[PDB]
């Protein structure tokens, strides 16, 4: 089981997916094309700003 | 739920178009089959009917 956690900006949350490129999908976080599993995200404005 | 077809996806996630045919070889008046021509009905002889 693989687990990882990090903090980013909201505008680059939808970019977190296979097949994406740009600000966060090429300089910060990239995933393979044959990825399997699940993706979990939530808002954390009131405790990280 | 819906699908998310996009051309940039690799082979395996692209939409495919499939048609499947169904037959049934029971005893009933035949209506559809291949191109062939009949022959005169012979009787009282050893033939390959």
């Amino acid at each position: 089981v693989y687990a990882d956690s990090f903090v980013i900006r909201g505008n680059e949350v939808s970019q977190i997916a296979p097949g994406q490129t740009g600000n966060i999908a090429d300089y910060n976080y990239k995933l393979p094309d044959d990825f399997t599993g699940c993706v979990i995200a939530w808002n954390s404005n009131k405790l990280d700003s | 739920r819906s699908y998310g077809f996009r051309p940039t996806y690799g082979v395996g996630h692209q939409p495919y178009r499939v048609v499947v045919l169904s037959f049934e070889l029971l005893h009933a008046p035949a209506t559809v089959c291949g191109p062939k021509k009949s022959t005169n009905l012979v009787k009282n002889k050893c033939v390959n009917f």
